[PDB]
C-alpha cells in the first residue's frame, strides 16, 4: 500500500487474501478433526470412568 | 552524452534526496512505465541503493 498505486495493489491484495484465506480454512479443518478425535476419546475416557 | 544500448553507460546514485517530480514533470515523455513501483509513490519511498 506504500509501493504501488490504488488498483495495480488490489489484484495483489485480492491475492494475498486468497492465500491466507486457503492457509485458514484447512486450519480450521485439522482444528476439527483434532476435536471430533478429542471428542471420541473423552467419550472412551468417560466410559473407561 | 548518452551511451549506445551496448557498452551502456551506468551512474550509481547514493547519499541524496531524491525528487523524483523534477523528472516526470518534464514535457518530453512516452513512457513513465514503471515496474514493482508507482509513479505517484517514488517521493514517499527510500530505495536501498
Amino acid at each position: 500500500l506504500s509501493r504501488l498505486d490504488p488498483p495495480e495493489a488490489e489484484v495483489q491484495i485480492d491475492r494475498l487474501i486468497t492465500g491466507r484465506l486457503q492457509s485458514l480454512q484447512t486450519y480450521v479443518t485439522q482444528q476439527l478433526i483434532r476435536a471430533a478425535e478429542i471428542r471420541a476419546s473423552a467419550n472412551l475416557a468417560a466410559t473407561k470412568m | 552524452r548518452f551511451a549506445s544500448v551496448y557498452a551502456w553507460n551506468r551512474k550509481r546514485i547514493s547519499n541524496c534526496v531524491a525528487d523524483y517530480s523534477v523528472l516526470y514533470n518534464f514535457a518530453p515523455f512516452f513512457a513513465f512505465k514503471c515496474y514493482g513501483v508507482s509513479p505517484t509513490k517514488l517521493n514517499d519511498l527510500c530505495f536501498t541503493n
